[PDB]
DNA sequence: GGTCAGAAAATCGGTTGTGGTCAGCTGCTGCCACCGGTTAACCTC
DNA sequence: GAGGTTAACCGGTGGCAGCAGCTGACCACAACCGATTTTCTGACC
């Protein structure tokens, strides 16, 4: 889930609107993800309830 | 010590580039004569012809907004 | 204190150093040109090396 | 990275009005380009004057005297 | 592919093959350089033997 | 044998204008994915 | 001996991409004119 474990491309939100480095740390209400690097898939934790 | 290509031989980029856009017909005459020693005046002149330059010295030749000039008239009344 | 070294190995070993030096001697004006010159093994690389 | 630095140097070799015109035209300062009349509005002249300045500046950049350092960056 | 009898050296092309890489997004700086130089978009990627 | 004055450049800058072209927007056009009802196939009350 | 059952097949929905027609933003260019400003020439006599 990209909404939990970050995006899959560098500063690429999921719908595709925000694709610029001027956007940074901005969660996108349409797709759900926060714009950042794809390196955060190395160290973003999730939990099961 | 360089052993590079003919870029210092290339008299386009020897000095100041703004000289090549001189706002004085005399002031660009040195620029136009400087490409008399240019190895590549044919292809450069051809490229400037086909790309429809708006300005400047090109192939050892100035260009108007559309095409080739003999040489620009200066400010004032043209003579007889 | 000395040891030998074959040139086809040492050229591969010292490749970024020789890239920097033969850019600084203007034998190749950019890094990609330096890399292609090293790959084609033009004779100036030994006197640089 | 060296391309970005060389681009900054050559962009700063020309004067500030056309420099900021190119920067706003291509988003080299923010990541977002502007319309021609938007740049004309934020500078102070009409968009056609802006277009003339832009075209002649693009030709000046296209000239080999400034394209020497960017001839083979592709 | 090369002709029969053509003497080769290190790293030369033996088979010329180029792959359809699709189209990716463009950096504005690459856009400016492509506008300056006037070249093909080069929508395919080379993988040559 | 000086002397304003006019004509005519160019040069930066508006202007108009207009024409087109394309980004996109969006209601039809039509096809495409679940959902389940039914219809001829298996085991012997 | 069809009763009851059964995998698959056979109507019947909502989703989505297309998609062609319709805006308006926005540029191309094109002239085109408009102050500016030199500056040369042109009669006065
Ligand atoms: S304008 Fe003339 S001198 Fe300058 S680079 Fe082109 S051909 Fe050479
Ligand atoms: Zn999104």
């Amino acid at each position: 889930c990209e909404k939990i474990f970050g995006p899959t491309r560098d500063w690429e939100c999921y719908c595709g609107k925000y694709k610029r480095v001027r956007f940074k740390g901005i969660i996108c209400e349409r797709c759900g993800v926060e714009v950042t690097r794809a390196k955060v898939r190395r160290e973003r934790m999730g939990h099961i309830e | 010590q360089t052993p590079r290509q003919r870029l210092p031989v290339l008299p386009c980029h020897v000095g100041d580039p703004d000289l090549w856009f001189a706002d004085t017909p005399a002031g660009l005459e040195v620029a136009k004569t400087l490409c008399v020693s240019c190895p590549i005046r044919r292809q450069c002149l051809a490229a400037a012809l086909q790309r429809a330059e708006p300005w400047g010295v090109w192939g050892g030749e100035i260009f108007d907004q559309g095409s080739i000039v003999s040489h620009k008239r200066p400010r004032g009344r043209p003579r007889k | 204190h000395q040891c030998g070294l074959p040139k086809l190995m040492a050229l591969e070993l010292f490749k970024p150093f020789v890239m920097k030096r033969l850019v600084d001697l203007n034998h190749a004006q950019n890094i990609k040109s330096a890399k292609r010159m090293v790959e084609r093994q033009r004779p100036q690389v030994w006197d640089v090396l | 990275t060296l391309l970005q630095d060389q681009l900054q140097s050559v962009l700063d070799t020309l004067s500030e009005r056309e420099a900021g015109v190119v920067r706003l035209r291509f988003g080299l300062t923010d990541g977002q380009p502007r319309t021609l009349d938007e740049i004309g509005q934020v500078y102070g002249v009409t968009r056609e004057r802006i277009r003339q300045i832009e075209s002649k500046t693009m030709s000046k950049l296209r000239h080999p005297s400034r394209s020497q350092v960017l001839r083979d960056y592709l | 592919i090369v002709r029969i009898g053509a003497e080769v050296r290190d790293g030369d092309i033996l088979v010329g093959k180029v792959t359809p890489k699709g189209e990716t997004e463009l950096t504005p700086e690459e856009r400016l350089l492509r506008a300056i130089f006037g070249e093909k978009a080069r929508e395919v990627r080379d993988t040559s033997l």
